[PDB]
């Protein structure tokens, strides 16, 4: 019941966070991208939130403890994408600059260059004005 | 590519921690 394509979805999720690939996420890793989301997470809740689902008590979370608590909330996705681009647009202007775009990006260390950022903006600017406006990037989402 | 829709499901996975600790809180 758990389809390939959650699975896979969840997967991406969790590398996201797996900068280094050693197959767990740390406090530094989940600070490091809610962070990079806008937030600023105190270090001892990140301790928290590991703690919530680390099943074994080695201060990790894995990929099946990841996927065990992402399967077990799988209901319903719109708001979902809405506050992503929320997060995304900084200056609340209703356009992600590729600066806007390239401040998340650096911040997760997904260590792209600033060609590359201006290359995923190119391929999800429709319009040509050079922004990602929210209904453009419901289809780079979606 | 595959990186935006990701973050989708990223921003869901600390809403969730974040409730999972608030539920133990309460
Ligand atoms: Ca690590
Ligand atoms: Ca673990
Ligand atoms: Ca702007
Ligand atoms: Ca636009």
């Amino acid at each position: 019941q758990l389809t390939e394509e959650q699975i896979a979805e969840f997967k991406e999720a969790f590398s996201l966070f797996d900068k280094d690939g050693d197959g767990t996420i740390t406090t530094k890793e989940l600070g490091t991208v809610m962070r990079s989301l806008g937030q600023n997470p105190t270090e001892a809740e990140l301790q928290d939130m590991i703690n919530e689902v680390d099943a074994d008590g080695n201060g990790t979370i894995d990929f099946p403890e990841f996927l065990t608590m992402m399967a077990r909330k799988m209901k319903d996705s719109e708001e979902e994408i809405r506050e992503a681009f929320r997060v995304f647009d900084k200056d609340g202007n209703g356009y992600i600059s590729a600066a806007e775009l390239r401040h998340v990006m650096t911040n997760l260390g997904e260590k792209l260059t600033d060609e590359e950022v201006d290359e995923m903006i190119r391929e999800a600017d429709i319009d040509g004005d050079g922004q990602v406006n929210y209904e453009e990037f419901v289809q780079m989402m979606t | 590519d595959d990186i935006m829709p990701a973050v989708k499901t990223v921003i869901r996975s600390i809403r969730i921690l974040k409730f999972l600790v608030a539920k133990r809180k309460f």
